[PDB]
């Protein structure tokens, strides 16, 4: 096979010459992707448009999950191959990969303000279409952290603002879960965002901050927008036991110096038992320099130091053990 | 609870760029 790897370095790399050789000596992948794609991959859109003109490769080529060149080029954000693939091209702007992914979720996918600007507004983009797992272009901007792609998209389509991905998430709900404070604080501020509005399984978008380690947005949230760190998920579980059940010492710090509670969840657990039964030695002793109940039993009549002991974790049990036998 | 996705695991988009 020869043939397809020059072919696929020469259209990435620009390479015209080789590009004219190949197709002069009459010999024009595993994803099922073609020329066209490794071109538009990373924007020659010379090499691309010898490709599909001079060449006749057809454009509208599907890889393996459907990714046509258009799709291609709107990831990798290479504006001009994507209007000369519209345009010219003969590709067409609603067109879904096999995800329901089009070219407009990709552009907001990996943070193209150019690409998802000109889709919007001389394009014909649809902003209002999901992927097969619920999401629109807004939900990949808010989870990018890409505030300018984000702007445009609450402008064409406001609606959206307070959509929910199949399984509950909001752009909010995104946008704190990966740490993107400024998204975070446009979403509230400017666009009147719900804070409250909960993905499937209870947890609010201060929650998903707690549980990555996202200390800067959980307290701008905490502080600026109305939500409060007795927030409870489906089970009763706090910001705190999601902090310390992961192990995020800075969250589960700030959490407990500005005056949160140490407080058993539905099932009779405080955030130490998250911490000791996930092995966050440090979390634990954070907990039990704050006064957590050492001796506080879940439902099933465990305290920290037993999880701890059943899931392995020897120093967090060592610990517990000891410091309750201090008192 | 589990960190929410808005994809699955195939490598096609982000294996585009040179960040594989």
């Amino acid at each position: 096979s020869m043939a397809l790897e020059q072919a696929l370095q020469a259209a990435r790399r620009g390479d015209l010459d080789v590009l004219r050789s190949l197709h002069a000596a009459g010999l024009l992948d595993s994803l099922d992707a073609l020329p066209v794609h490794h071109a538009a991959r990373s924007g020659k859109l010379h090499c691309l448009r010898y490709l599909v003109e001079e060449v006749a490769l057809p454009a509208v080529s599907r890889a393996r999950n459907g990714a046509t060149p258009a799709h291609d080029a709107a990831a990798t954000g290479y504006l001009s191959c994507l209007q000369w693939l519209l345009t010219q091209g003969g590709c067409r702007v609603q067109e879904k990969d096999n995800s329901g992914a089009t070219v407009l979720h990709l552009a907001a996918r990996f943070g193209h303000p150019d690409v998802v600007k000109w889709l919007l507004y001389q394009g014909g983009a649809n902003s209002a279409i999901t992927t097969d797992t619920g999401a629109l272009p807004i939900h990949y901007a808010a989870a990018k952290g890409d505030l300018p792609s984000l702007k445009l998209l609450v402008g064409h389509y406001p609606e959206g603002v307070n959509a929910q991905t199949n399984n509950g998430a909001t752009p909010l709900y995104l946008a704190c879960q990966e740490g993107h404070l400024e998204v975070t604080k446009y979403l509230v501020q400017e666009c009147s965002a719900d804070p409250h509005l909960r993905a499937q399984d209870g947890m609010t978008p201060l929650h998903a901050a707690a549980q990555m380690g996202h200390n800067p947005v959980l307290v701008w949230l905490v502080s600026f927008a109305d939500v409060s760190f007795s927030e409870q998920d489906h089970d009763g579980a706090t910001a705190m036991h999601f902090a310390a059940s992961r192990g995020h010492t800075k969250v589960l710090s700030w959490l407990l110096l500005h005056g949160a509670e140490i407080s058993q969840d539905l099932w009779g657990g405080t955030p130490l038992h998250d911490a000791a039964e996930n092995g966050e030695l440090e979390c634990c002793q954070i907990l039990a320099v704050n006064g957590a109940g050492l001796d506080v039993r879940d439902h099933d009549g465990y305290t920290a130091a037993d999880l701890a002991e059943f899931n392995g974790h020897t120093h967090c049990s060592r610990y517990l053990r000891t410091v309750q036998t201090l008192s | 609870g589990q960190i929410k996705v808005l994809d699955g695991e195939d490598q096609y988009y982000k294996c585009l760029s040179p960040g594989a």
